[PDB]
RNA sequence: GAGUUGAAAAUAAGCAGAGAUCCGGAGAUUCCCGAAUAGGUCAACCUUUCGAACUUCUGCUGAAUCCAUGGGCAGGCAAGAGACAACCUGGCGAACUGAAACAUCUUAGUAGCCAGAGGAAAAGAAAGCAAAAGCGAUUCCCGUAGUAGCGGCGAGCGAA
RNA sequence: AUCCCGUGUGAAUCAGCAAGGACCACCUUGCAAGGCUAAAUACUCCUGGGUGACCGAUAGCGAAGUAGUACCGUGAGGGA
RNA sequence: AAGCGAGUCUUCAUAGGGCAAUUGUCACUGCUUAUGGACCCGAACCUGGGUGAUCUAUCCAUGACCAGGAUGAAGCUUGGGUGAAACUAAGUGGAGGUCCGAACCGACUGAUGUUGAAGAAUCAGCGGAUGAGUUGUGGUUAGGGGUGAAAUGCCACUCG
RNA sequence: CAGGGCCUAAGAUCAGGCCGAAAGGCGUAGUCGAUGGACAACAGGUGAAUAUUCCUGUACUACCCCUUGUUGGUCCCGAGG
RNA sequence: CAGUGCCGGAAGGUCAAGGAAGUUGGUGACCUGAUGACAGGGGAGCCGGCGACCGAAGCCCCGGUGAACGGCGGCCGUAACUAUAACGGUCCUAAGGUAGCGAAAUUCCUUGUCGGGUAAGUUCCGACCCGCACGAAAGGCGUAACGAUCUGGGCACUGUC
RNA sequence: UUACUGUUCCCUGGGAUUGGCUUUGGGCUUUUCCUGCGCAGCUUAGGUGGAAGGCGAAGAAGGCCCCCUUCCGGGGGGGCCCGAGCCAUCAGUGAGAUACCACUCUGGAAGAGCUAGAAUUCUAACCUUGUGUCAGGACCUACGGGCCAAGGGACAUUCU
């Protein structure tokens, strides 16, 4: 699906909206990545899709409060 | 918005070309950091 | 507490005051299909080495790869799965219609579909109201009030 | 304004932070970014009682008898 | 509108003018108005979700079928041509979206039929009939679609 | 004899796998799927209603049974058909 | 090759989001004014408007391209007799219909005119050209074979009469 | 359909995924240097201040020449030669000495700095292949998994 697993970010359901104020159904999507991120404690990267938002709170908290979080094992990854 | 130039402050563990000698402080960009140096070992993210 | 073997007579045999038929509680059995689940199928069948498939659980075992992951084997009355009128919550989400046409607006976040759970659900313990005086989580009804407002300031919508 | 989401940036800890319908000052009120909770309220495939200025076989349930039957339709469905 | 208040707004001016200087209410019955299907019956349609390729439109797999007769391409071999080759009867050979014609597929004209024997037929004739053929069984494509040797045709007597 | 206890075509479903508001969509091994491959039976008789099915004759497949002969066979895989 | 499309071009103009020098406003610790029930200036911070310059494609601009969309005219005057017009003048366009055909599935007037076929022909065949309004891949003009095609005539044949 | 309002395919810019080295270069700078014909005149009067002291042997006036700017009036300036002077209220002039010194303006230069833009590389993100190679009871020239390699490469893709 389109969502990230690590912050549960959903596509957002959003009006187009013209100069003319005529409304339209429209799909805002996450900006999802296929990475892969280095982990250090398993020695070896991991193959995910990612948020952005995700890839940054990787950077800032490390990878394993992040995926403790979101209750996905590395491993299993 | 504006395009902000990401600065992570690190520690290099071995020494690299244009970087320098081992046990060395600098500021990179963030793409350098994680794609590069992390994944070999080389560097190491500083947050005393 | 007296006759009984469904509707439902007739026939044939029984069972019955050591208490039948009957009524209530708790158990037992429950072929085949159906979630269907040993494998297959054109539902109610076939083939079988006789097996609750798969997912969670417990143990043994241990790829590429050291730790692991996957896989393999075994245990187990074994957690789930399916069904369910309306109500409810979430997700997708119209159009005729109204506007005496129509596009913003209305119809309406209605119908419908999908998923989920309960006897109710949801909401809910102030980063809230209010106004210089005070209240003390949420929900529901009366009222404020068709008021303040919103609005091609049109049709209409409409609080606290 | 308050509220909640896509993309990007990105704080402060009580000497703070938020709210008071742009915004600023002052004062009042409150403590977001962890959860869970009964009742009052909604409903009828139904169960047990009760009532009816409700129907009485063209009515009342589609259905007082094989009724979702007969029959029709490839089928969804229709339907006495 | 701050605000004033039997007055007040407009005003330099009460000078004049505007508006005010008072009034029951709660029910029931009726008539009307408004909002909901709103006096009843009657469209073509619009959208949402399903159901259909047993008919027909394309294709796919795997099978089957096309009496009988004609005509006689290339090629080939023979024999006259020159040193090579050309050119020409001959025989052989059996090509063809060839010919005539049953099955089979169609549907050109006419007559009949018109509360039909039949919601498209019968009768007499007619076209194709080894191919761009016919057909069986089992499949495929589905409605903002499909399929179309293209008629807006066909998609279960329904198709702008 | 005809299907099933055999094998696969078109096609269908599809473990894991990839994708997707949900339902689901694609897809690999696997497994389904005959209109095809494989595989052994005929004559006469009876006969209210069945007959390559029941009767009498000769047959034929697949197993099992014994004798004899060998020691490895079985599947997975390599091939021809 | 003007219009339209398509392709190519890069000098100039135009050109959004977004950046951004810089100005500008509200508030305000404060500073003064003031016979009215107050007022005027204002640092830092916070908040708001504006914004020179930078800012791609596209468009305007330049060139090609008809088996791309399409388009292919008027007015005069002139020759041994009437006549007609090879030839000239002018007008206007991007350019002004060439080859071939032509009363045609195209022709209005129109049963055009002539010839043929018929005793008699609004149809038919051939030809004229005065093409209302043919014309070159929306192909032009030919053409053997073929057609349950459309259309004219003839022999045979018949209750079609 | 060159009616209106939009949506979509598609193209192009910012942001994100997203990095390293090097160049070239448009607009701002950080020391510091170049540069000014109101007229009265020692004469191409820089404004404002410290202002009787400065510039010299770490070697000037004066002539021999190289360069650049140019209103060819003259200005900055390299080499050499030269050897004891160019100087101030000295009077003009709104504003003072080329005796000197500070923030700076007209435009130029240079090494240093911010931001693009642009072109070039590099490899680790990212993309694309592989009958290359491992791998479980056995396969995966059955999709795929791990490793390796090969080609691209901060483009492209995806999102806003
Ligand atoms: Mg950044
Ligand atoms: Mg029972
Ligand atoms: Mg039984
Ligand atoms: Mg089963
Ligand atoms: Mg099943
Ligand atoms: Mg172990
Ligand atoms: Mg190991
Ligand atoms: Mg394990
Ligand atoms: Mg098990
Ligand atoms: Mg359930
Ligand atoms: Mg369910
Ligand atoms: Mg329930
Ligand atoms: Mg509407
Ligand atoms: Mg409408
Ligand atoms: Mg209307
Ligand atoms: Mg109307
Ligand atoms: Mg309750
Ligand atoms: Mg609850
Ligand atoms: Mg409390
Ligand atoms: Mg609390
Ligand atoms: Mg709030
Ligand atoms: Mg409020
Ligand atoms: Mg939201
Ligand atoms: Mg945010
Ligand atoms: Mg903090
Ligand atoms: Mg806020
Ligand atoms: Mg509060
Ligand atoms: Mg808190
Ligand atoms: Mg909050
Ligand atoms: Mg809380
Ligand atoms: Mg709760
Ligand atoms: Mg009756
Ligand atoms: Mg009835
Ligand atoms: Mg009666
Ligand atoms: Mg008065
Ligand atoms: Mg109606
Ligand atoms: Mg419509
Ligand atoms: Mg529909
Ligand atoms: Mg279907
Ligand atoms: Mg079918
Ligand atoms: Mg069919
Ligand atoms: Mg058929
Ligand atoms: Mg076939
Ligand atoms: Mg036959
Ligand atoms: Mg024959
Ligand atoms: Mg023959
Ligand atoms: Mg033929
Ligand atoms: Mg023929
Ligand atoms: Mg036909
Ligand atoms: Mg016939
Ligand atoms: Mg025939
Ligand atoms: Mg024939
Ligand atoms: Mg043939
Ligand atoms: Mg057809
Ligand atoms: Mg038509
Ligand atoms: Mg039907
Ligand atoms: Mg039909
Ligand atoms: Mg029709
Ligand atoms: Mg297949
Ligand atoms: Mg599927
Ligand atoms: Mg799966
Ligand atoms: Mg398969
Ligand atoms: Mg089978
Ligand atoms: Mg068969
Ligand atoms: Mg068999
Ligand atoms: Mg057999
Ligand atoms: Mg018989
Ligand atoms: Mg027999
Ligand atoms: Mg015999
Ligand atoms: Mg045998
Ligand atoms: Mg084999
Ligand atoms: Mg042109
Ligand atoms: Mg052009
Ligand atoms: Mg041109
Ligand atoms: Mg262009
Ligand atoms: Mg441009
Ligand atoms: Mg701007
Ligand atoms: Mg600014
Ligand atoms: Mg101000
Ligand atoms: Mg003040
Ligand atoms: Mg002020
Ligand atoms: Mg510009
Ligand atoms: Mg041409
Ligand atoms: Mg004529
Ligand atoms: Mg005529
Ligand atoms: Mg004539
Ligand atoms: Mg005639
Ligand atoms: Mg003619
Ligand atoms: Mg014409
Ligand atoms: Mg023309
Ligand atoms: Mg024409
Ligand atoms: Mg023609
Ligand atoms: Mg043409
Ligand atoms: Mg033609
Ligand atoms: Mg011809
Ligand atoms: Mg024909
Ligand atoms: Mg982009
Ligand atoms: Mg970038
Ligand atoms: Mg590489
Ligand atoms: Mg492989
Ligand atoms: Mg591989
Ligand atoms: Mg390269
Ligand atoms: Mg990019």
């Amino acid at each position: 699906r389109r969502i990230c697993p690590f912050t549960g970010k959903k596509s957002n359901k959003a009006n187009r909206v013209s100069h003319s104020n005529h409304k339209t159904k429209r799909l805002q999507f996450v900006n999802l990545q296929y990475k892969r991120v280095w982990w250090e404690a398993g020695k070896r990267f991991v193959k995910l899709r990612l948020s952005t938002k995700a890839l940054k709170t990787i950077e800032k908290n490390g990878l394993d409060a992040v995926a403790k979080k979101a209750g996905i094992d590395l491993r299993k990854e | 918005q504006k395009k902000v130039k990401k600065i992570r402050k690190i520690i290099l563990k071995e020494d690299i070309p244009d970087l320098g000698k081992k046990g060395q402080l600098l500021d990179v960009r963030a793409g350098f950091l994680r794609n590069f140096l992390l994944p070999l070992g080389k560097a190491e993210v500083v947050t005393p």
